[PDB]
Parts: C-alpha cells; structure tokens; sequence
C-alpha cells in the first residue's frame, strides 16, 4: 500500500560500520535465542496451583533447559566480533561474569504478561508459581518484576542481543588478562546501541540510559542467584548440572 | 572449567 | 537562554550543592587514626563496629537531609520517599566512603576524620567484603569524580523507579530522567576528550547494586556476631 | 515499627 507522508522526516548520518555490527549481533541473538512468536508453547500440570519449596520434577526440565541456554549463550560469545580474539582465560572470566546476567534478560524477554508467564526454548511455559517451584525460590517476584519493568521500553532483538554483549564484553570484570582490549572491543557494542534506539525511537530520547540502567538491575538480581546456588545444592539430591556449577563457581 | 574450555575451543 | 540547559544546570548546581553540604570531602577533614586492631584481622572488633556503626548511623541522617533537597522528592508518596531510602541507603553509603579512600595508606576516612586501614575496616563490620569495596573504591580513583558527578549518581542511585513496592514508580522514573540528562551533560563538559565517559560511569552503578546486595547479606551475618543490636536507624535502615 | 527515619523525614 501507500505510506502516507508524515512530518519532519528523520535525518540520519551514515554508520555504515556500526550498522554491519548491529545486523551481526542481532543475527547472533536470533540464532542462539528463538523468539516467542517462533515458539510453540506446552504447559505442564506440576504444582501449578501453589508454591512449594522445590518441585523436584520442575526442577530437572529447568537445569537442563538452563544447561542448554548456558550453550547457546558461549555461541553467542563466540560470535561477537572479536571475543574469540581475547585469550580463553578473558573469555572464560567474561561468560563466568555475565552468564546468569544474559540468562535473567533472556527469559525475561518471554514473559507473557496477560498469562504472567515465561517461556522456554523448547516451548515450556510456566506461571509464576511454577518458576517459583523450579527452583526460582525467593527471586521468583523480582525475576517476573524485573521482566514487567522491561515491557515499556518495548526492546527487540537488536536491543536485547546489544544488552547481551554489552553485559559479557565488559572491562570491568575481576582477573581479566586484557582489560583494555575488553573495553576497545565494548566501546562500538556501546554506539551501535545508542545509534539503534535513536533510529527506531526518535521521538523519545532518554532511552539510551534507561536501556542501559537495566544491566545494574540484572547485576542486583544475578548477586542473588549465586546464594539460590547454594540453597538448591541441599535441596536436590545428587549433584547440580557441572556447567552450571562451572558457570557459578 | 573443563566443560567451558571445551566448548570455547571447539 | 535554551530552556532544557538552563533548568538542568539549575538542578545540576542543587544537587552538587546538596552533597556538598552534607558530605565533607576529604581534604577538608583532619584525619586522625587509632590502633584498635589494626594489624591482623579478627571476626570482630566490638569497639570498632561501636565506632563505625555510630558514624555510619550519622551518615544515613545526612543521606536522608541529601535525599530531602533533591527536587521532586518529598512530592513522592511518603512511602515512596520511605522506600527509595531503605532501597538504596547502602549504595549511597559505598558510594560516599569510597570517595574517602586513601590509595597511599590503604584508608577510608570517616565524616570526623578517623581513618581506619583496610583490615581495621574488616574487623569495624566489613568482614568478608572488604577486599570487594577496596577493589570497587580503586577503580574509581582513576576517574577522579568531583562532587557533581558523585552527588548526581546518588540522587540517580536514590531516585529509581524499579525499586520493589513503590506506589508510584512512573512519577519516580520520571523524576530520575533530568538526572540522567544532567550528569551526561556535566560529563561531557568535564572530560571533552574522552568518548564513552557517560555510559562508563553509569554502570558503575552495577558495582554499588552488587556490592550492596552484597552488604545487605552481611547484615544477616553480622548480628549473630554482634553481642547487641545495631543502631535502630541502620536496623530500620537494612529491613 | 521504627519511628526514626519518619520523624528524620518530618524533619
Ligand atoms: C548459570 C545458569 C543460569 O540459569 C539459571 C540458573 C539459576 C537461576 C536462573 C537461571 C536462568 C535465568 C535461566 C534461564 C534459562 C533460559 C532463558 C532458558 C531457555 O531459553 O530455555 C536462578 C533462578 C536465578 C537461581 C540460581 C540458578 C543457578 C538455579
Ligand atoms: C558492603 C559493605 C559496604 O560498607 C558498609 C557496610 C555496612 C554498613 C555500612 C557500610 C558503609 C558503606 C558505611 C559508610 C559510612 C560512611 C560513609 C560514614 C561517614 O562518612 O562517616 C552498615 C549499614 C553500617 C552496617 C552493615 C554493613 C557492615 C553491611
């Protein structure tokens, strides 16, 4: 059809560069992460009706689901430009730093708020007391609090994959070897985001900071989930999933 | 981080 | 006269000012140490947590006269106004006493002048997230933030409508958006040369929130250790 | 409840 003519069309200058970047992590989200919309979604009956201290059953979907996203997610690191050009070490404290981080954003971006659920990779959809009962504990509200503040800012792919690597390449991180080339390789994932929101929300300007204010809250609910660990080890019988427990170590 | 070394070299 | 420039340097100015006046900087306090325990590092120091829980109690009373001339802020709910307090009390705590560090004597100096080292801080209650604020207080060293910077980051850390139970968490983050307009403004005017210095410093904003949490553990861990309770303002403070 | 931190804020 037609597009009609608006008002004070939006001038841009060229970033051509940045923009190649831009489409290179957005690619590396959607094909480590598929999105609701792509997903087709079952629910379970376990414990839906209220919360208990650790659905035993709820618990080994959601380890080795989480085992298969901590996966995806050293993909998506490798396709960053330039994180396999940091040594194993950096790479390995970078993923270590931020894994849980990632983890939180990317269930959080499939959150269904009419149903108050979130879903998972293979189409797993549970309701707030069941996260609870899989083992969200204690973080249940501010995990599904956290991904209601994210609706208004109405993030997409592009967005969420540039928060994504924002939160992993990070110079910030304890026992790095190269900080420095860290913080080269952060300083473009840092304009491409600034440039993207400005292209898509020109007539709303401060989204830049408070895109990027949800990493420190990320980080606030991330520092919690290493004492759920911990909780969980003596809830479980036998032993956590080993990547996981590489990842919290 | 057997596990991880493995997955960041393959 | 642009309008925007003009009402975010007069918030800009208040809110420097607001620090100011109730946090002392240190070059103007004469310091003063003590020995209490101040060369190996023991669970605690009975006399040092007296000390260091009085002078932090004396702080919150100033964080909270801080909070008072931020703009906007008592025109939030008084829960609201309640709620931000508790919510980032210990932020803007670690925020202020890293600004007190001392990289030559290992210290952090306190609002009358005592200045502890760091296995003294230890044993007055930090325990084991010492090493984690030491850490946190040199990386901030090299950016070398003034007053503005450093009372605008506490007002952003303060005013932040993603806090737990707020009743109106969009009149907040509303209120913390010239905030954020303010300190990138002041930034760029301060460090020309120096390209991602805004984001940079923002997300120095996840330190505190990690370090805080953090500290709101040790709460838990500390008043088993303590014969007594603390202080009922930091009690009130950390529920 | 504490009464501290409201009558600091009445303050
Ligand atoms: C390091 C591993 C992190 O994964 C998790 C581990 C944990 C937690 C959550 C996640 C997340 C956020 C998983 C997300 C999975 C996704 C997004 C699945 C999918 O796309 O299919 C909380 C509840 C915080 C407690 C601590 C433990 C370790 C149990
Ligand atoms: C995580 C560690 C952070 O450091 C702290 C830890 C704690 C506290 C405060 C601080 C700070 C930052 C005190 C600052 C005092 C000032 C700034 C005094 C002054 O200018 O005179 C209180 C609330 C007293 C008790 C609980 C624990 C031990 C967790």
């Amino acid at each position: 059809g037609l597009v009609p003519r608006g008002s004070h069309m939006e001038s841009y200058e060229m970033t051509a560069e940045l923009d190649d970047l831009t489409e290179k992590i957005r690619k590396a989200h959607q094909e480590t992460f598929p999105s609701l919309c792509q997903l087709g979604k079952y629910t379970t009956n376990s414990s839906a009706d209220h919360r208990v201290r650790l659905d035993l059953g709820l618990w080994d979907k959601f380890s080795e689901l989480a085992t298969k996203c901590i996966i995806k997610i050293v993909e998506f690191a490798k396709r960053l430009p330039g994180f396999t050009g940091l040594t194993i070490a950096d790479q390995i404290t970078l993923l270590k730093a931020a894994c849980l981080d990632i983890l939180i954003l990317r269930i959080c971006t499939r959150y269904t708020p009419e149903q108050d659920t979130m879903t998972f990779s293979d189409g797993l959809t549970l309701n707030r007391t069941q996260m609870h009962n899989a083992g969200f504990g204690p973080l249940t509200d501010l995990v599904f609090t956290f991904a209601n503040q994210l609706l208004p800012l109405e993030m997409d792919d592009t967005e969420t994959g540039l928060l994504s690597a924002i939160c992993l390449i990070c110079g910030d991180r304890q026992d790095l070897e190269e900080p420095t080339k860290v913080d080269k390789l952060q300083e473009p994932l840092l304009e491409a985001l600034k440039i993207y929101i400005r292209k898509r929300r020109p007539s709303k300007p401060h989204m830049f900071p408070k895109i990027l204010m949800k990493i420190t809250d990320l980080r606030s609910i991330s520092a919690k989930g290493a004492e759920r660990v911990i909780t969980l080890k003596m809830e479980i019988p036998g032993s956590m999933p080993p990547l996981i427990q590489e990842m919290m170590e | 981080h057997k596990i991880l070394h493995r997955l960041l070299q393959e």
